[PDB]
């Protein structure tokens, strides 16, 4: 509570190291105070400022972050990416399903794993039907994953 | 590489084996009947390396006491530690070699080698992982010189993968007058050259010198060159018998101590010198320690290391001391006498600090040398031998049981090629 | 995805568990291999299962294997702190040792034991998705060290192809030397390495001696002491691999960045700040000080080298602005000689997260650090120091016995001291 305060300031602060060590910090703790200075983080300088915020809005799991964490699964950063999968994953939106299946033919192997995960977390019946979908009109990986969704539920 | 099978042969070998025993067990805090009563978890750490742990709580020497005298058997089990050693592993004769290397090593002796061998294999049994062996024998006599290298050839053959290891005393004209030693020194040396890992030149000659001119012991009896030998013995041991790096085992330490195989014997050498029972007196430091290593006058082999080179050296330094002292004393002592270490066998000289003192001393130092001049030792012999076999001089008690001259010359021969493969390596550069 | 650690012989081995103690520190680890959310390092995305398996309880343990032919090393990491974290298949002991011989090491106590341990490293490889490959630690003097290394690595080429092979060795010393057969040890196990490792980190027992006199105090700097302050360069080495950052992320990006000639794999790794317990450094400080010949892991002279590949991993407060400033200062005032062909860049890897130092251990816990590695011709000074040694003790043919009854030919000697030969004038050659 007392220290809540600080690491919202060290979030802004000058210093990437210090911005770091305030994301890392505010997702140990995990208050709702942290959403939105966590959902300006998102969009930090630092992939390692990003990657950690995402990995803190995640954990709280504050629905305020549902939406700078789909922008976030476009982020230039693989590790960004992978966290905002996972993130999306953990508050289990079903908002998130769709832009969670183009991740699916991202050109990294974590990302596409992570938003693979995420879908599997969430397991609504909007995932499910994009998922019957998907097993039927769908390619490689992607298809895959439909496949083994609705193979782990029967 | 764990435990360590014993044999002590003939008179000298029972009577310095036993003193062995007698220390190394008050060092590992062992009684006379078996029971560990010590404080250190130290002394029994790498126990299993000489005791066997039969029944509960109790330790037994892995020793096997071999002669052909008999008199021996009474005078081992009436003494300190005598109710330790298994009654089984007393292989007693009823005969006696009489100071003929023949009667040890192919009648009398050979007779009771296979009752010894039945022994060895029992002991080698009850043993997880055998490093090898050591014998404690005289190389004077005829039952530890000839029975003695008897078994040391009879065990290669059994055992060949396993090392073997020997304290051999030196005969000399200053403590036995027995006319036929040098055959029998030199008939066994032949076979040590052959059939020994590493062997640990014990002389007589350099015993009887420290007690008469350094200790000032007027005329010293066997009990006092047994005070010298048991403390060599004890300090040489030191690195097999509690828990350290360097030179652990017997392969380990052979690796370090042997660069040819025919060169492994080795001069022994103790710091300080203290007489039996002289008034424990004057704390000596890592400098004074040092110092007494390399000086000739503290050998257990009667030879100058200043008239040779040192192919390799192992010391051992006991007690409480900074291992900084050990370190900067070591590194000096080669650098200010660079021209008696041998220039094309890089860092030849190893150290070893060992927290344990022995009983009495606070500190000490025990140095292992494979110095090329150990000749002088087996030029001593080849000369005392030249004379009586030139004339073929009671050549007869020896043929007689059943040997050859061709023996005599082979043995001659083996001992002079020694000496000139030292004096090749004493005269050899790096370039 | 995936690395295996094999840790041979004593040196290896105990180094191993203390690179392990430092790695359960650094991600966050018990050492019953519980990780809980108090010890949970935080800040999300975590890479370590890189090295560590996770088992249905929650329990992290190391995809690491221990060798040694002799139990004495190995128990200690049975009875030790860490008796818990590892798994008693992945632990594995002979009876008689290699007696700090090679022969005995790679053919006859080697041979015993080698179809096992590759069966335990089986184990392991069937756990892994993706396994990248294998990080061997082991020394160059000990017999194990030397002989069984070699004849592994040999059957890890026939067995993995396709599969990087990284080793961490420790080069000997006379301070630390338990054998005066060491440099015949250290020649024999380069010359059959060679072809089978994909890089080389040494670490000369002088050089860590060195520097826990100078700069950690160590009156006489024993084994304990030695190893911890190895791990600390070790983990800061490894780092790329357990976590999320991206410099030398994988075993290949190690090999394309810092290997140019396939012979000449053998990096200098550098380390500061190495504090004593008992005054903050900056980022041009700490960078400064790679270049400063007094913190090298191997004693050797970089001025008279020149470079194929330089990398600079920071760890901790290390500010972007502050790393390019220091590069910059170091590529205008230095006389930083690179090789024609290759270009002058230095490859910058920056890790947030503060170093981790050893609770009771010697090094002070600071804001920031860093490890350089660079690809120098400089080297070659410490293949020299051991090939002379060699040569000293060959040309006498002293000791040699013991090997060619060991289930050597004498000819592999020279052989190996050929391969050697070769290996010099290539540092030589290739810095012109
Ligand atoms: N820094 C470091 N060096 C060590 C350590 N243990 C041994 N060494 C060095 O490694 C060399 C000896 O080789 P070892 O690793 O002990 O031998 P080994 O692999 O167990 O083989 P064998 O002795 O034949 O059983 C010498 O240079 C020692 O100083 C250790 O824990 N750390
Ligand atoms: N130092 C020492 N030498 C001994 C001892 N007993 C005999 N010797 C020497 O050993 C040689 C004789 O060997 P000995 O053991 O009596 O003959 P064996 O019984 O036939 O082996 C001579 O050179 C003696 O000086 C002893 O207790 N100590
Ligand atoms: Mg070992």
């Amino acid at each position: 509570p007392e220290k809540v305060e600080m690491y919202i300031k060290n979030l802004q602060d000058d210093s990437p190291p210090v911005r770091f060590n305030a994301a890392v910090a505010l997702g140990k703790i995990g208050d709702e105070r942290a959403v939105e200075p966590l959902i300006k983080a998102l969009k930090d300088e630092d992939w390692q400022v990003r990657k950690t915020a995402a990995y803190a809005l995640g954990k709280i799991g504050d629905e305020r972050a549902v939406e700078p964490l789909i922008k976030a699964l476009k982020d230039e950063d693989r590790y960004v990416r992978s966290r905002a999968a996972l993130a999306l994953g953990k508050i289990g939106d079903e908002r998130a399903v769709e832009p969670l299946i183009k991740a699916l033919k991202d050109e990294d192997e974590y990302v596409r794993l992570s938003a693979a995960s995420a879908l599997g977390k969430i397991g609504g019946e909007r995932v499910r039907a994009a998922m019957e979908k998907l097993a039927e009109t769908g390619t490689g990986f992607a298809r895959k994953v439909a496949v083994n969704y609705l193979e782990t539920h029967k | 590489m764990r435990e360590i099978v014993h044999i002590q042969a003939g008179q000298c070998g029972n009577q310095i084996g036993a003193k062995f025993w007698e220390v190394i067990s008050d060092e590992h805090g062992i009684d006379p009947t078996g029971s560990y009563h010590g404080d250190s978890d130290l002394q029994l750490e790498r126990i299993n390396v000489y005791y066997n742990e039969a029944t509960g709580n109790k330790y037994v020497p892995r020793a096997i006491l071999v002669d052909l005298e008999p008199g021996t058997m009474d005078s081992v089990r009436s003494g300190p530690f005598g109710q330790i050693f298994r009654p089984d592993n007393f292989v007693f004769g009823q005969s006696g070699a009489g100071n003929n290397w023949a009667k040890g090593h192919y009648t009398e002796g050979a007779e009771l080698v296979d009752s010894v061998l039945d022994v060895v294999r029992k002991e080698s049994e009850s043993c997880d992982c055998l490093q090898g062996f050591q014998l404690t024998h005289s190389l004077g006599g005829g039952t530890g010189s000839g029975m003695g290298t008897l078994l040391i050839s009879k065990i290669r053959e059994e055992y060949p993968d396993r090392i073997m290891n020997t304290f051999s005393v030196m005969p000399s004209p200053k403590v036995s007058d027995t006319v036929v030693e040098p055959y029998n020194a030199t008939l066994s040396v032949h076979q040590l050259v052959e059939n020994t890992d590493e062997t640990y030149c014990i002389d007589n000659e350099a015993l009887y010198d420290i007690c008469f001119r350094t200790l000032k012991l007027t005329t010293p009896t066997y009990g006092d060159l047994n005070h010298l030998v048991s403390a060599t013995m004890s300090g040489v041991t030191t690195c097999l018998r509690f828990p350290g790096q360097l030179n652990a085992d017997l392969r380990k330490l052979a690796v370090n101590m042997v660069p040819f195989p025919r060169l492994h014997f080795f001069m022994p050498g103790f710091a300080p010198l203290t007489s039996r029972g002289s008034q424990q007196y004057r704390a000596l430091t890592v400098p004074e320690l040092t110092q007494q290593m390399f000086d000739s006058k503290n050998m257990m082999a009667a030879c100058d290391p200043r008239h040779g080179r040192y192919l390799t050296v192992a010391a051992i330094f006991r007690g409480r001391m900074s291992m900084k002292e050990v370190d900067e004393q070591m590194l000096n002592v080669q650098n200010k006498n660079s021209s008696y270490f041998v220039e094309w066998i890089p860092n030849n000289v190893k150290t070893a600090v060992c927290d344990i003192p022995p009983r009495g001393l606070k500190m000490s130092a025990t140095f292992i040398g494979n110095s090329t001049a150990i000749q002088e030792l087996f030029k001593r012999i080849s000369e005392q031998f030249t004379a009586m076999f030139r004339r073929k001089a009671f050549l007869h008690w020896y043929t007689g049981e059943g040997m050859d001259e061709m023996e005599f010359t082979e043995a001659e021969s083996n001992m002079n090629d020694l000496v000139s493969e030292y004096q090749q390596y004493q005269d050899a550069t790096a370039d | 995805r995936e690395c295996i650690s094999i840790h041979v012989g004593q040196a290896g081995v105990q180094i191993g568990n203390a690179c392990w103690e430092l790695y359960c520190l650094e991600h966050g680890i018990q050492p019953d291999g519980q990780m809980p959310s108090d010890k949970t390092i935080g800040g999300g995305d975590d890479s370590f299962n890189t090295f560590f398996s996770e088992t249905g309880a929650g329990k992290h343990v190391p995809r690491a294997v221990f060798v040694d032919l002799e139990p004495t090393v190995i128990d200690e990491v049975r009875t030790g702190t860490y008796r818990q974290l590892f798994h008693p298949e992945q632990l594995i002991t002979g009876k008689e040792d290699a007696a700090n011989n090679y022969a005995r090491g790679h053919y006859t106590i080697g041979k015993e034991i080698i179809d096992l341990v590759l069966d335990r490293i089986r184990k392991l490889a069937d756990q892994c998705t993706g396994l990248q490959g294998f990080l061997v630690f082991h020394s160059f003097g000990g017999g194990t060290g030397s002989g069984f290394t070699s004849l592994l690595m040999e059957r890890l080429s026939v067995d993995y192809g396709k599969k990087s092979k990284l080793e961490f060795s420790i080069y000997p010393a006379p301070q630390v030397s338990t054998a005066v057969v060491e440099p015949y040890n250290s020649i024999l196990t380069t010359h059959t390495t060679l072809e089978h490792s994909d890089c080389a980190f040494m670490v000369d027992n002088e050089a860590i001696y060195d520097i826990c006199r100078r700069n950690l105090d160590i009156e006489r700097p024993t084994y304990t002491n030695l190893n911890r302050l190895i791990s600390q360069i070790v983990s800061s080495i490894t780092a790329s691999l357990r976590f999320d950052g991206a410099l030398n992320v994988d075993l290949t990006e190690f090999q394309t960045n810092l290997v140019p000639y396939p012979r000449i794999h053998f990096p200098l790794a550098t380390y500061a700040p190495v504090i004593s317990a008992e005054e903050q450094l900056s980022v041009a400080e700490i960078t400064n000080a790679c270049f400063e010949p007094a913190n090298q892991m191997v004693k050797c002279d970089p001025r008279h080298g020149k470079y194929m590949a330089c990398c600079l991993l920071y760890r901790g407060d290390v500010v972007p602005k502050d790393v390019n400033a220091a590069i910059a200062t170091i590529k205008t005032k230095r006389s930083i000689q690179f090789v024609d062909w290759c270009p002058t860049g230095f490859k910058v890897g920056i890790n947030y997260q503060p170093p981790t130092v050893v609770p009771g251990g010697d090094l002070a816990k600071v804001q920031r650090a860093v490890c350089m590695l660079s690809n120098t011709t400089a080297i070659a000074e410490a293949w020299a120091r051991l090939d002379h040694k060699f040569d000293l003790m060959y040309a006498k043919r002293a000791f040699v016995h013991w090997y060619v009854g060991e289930g050597m030919e004498e000819g592999e000697f020279s052989e190996a001291r050929e391969d050697m030969a070769a290996l010099e004038k290539d540092y030589e050659e290739v810095g012109v």
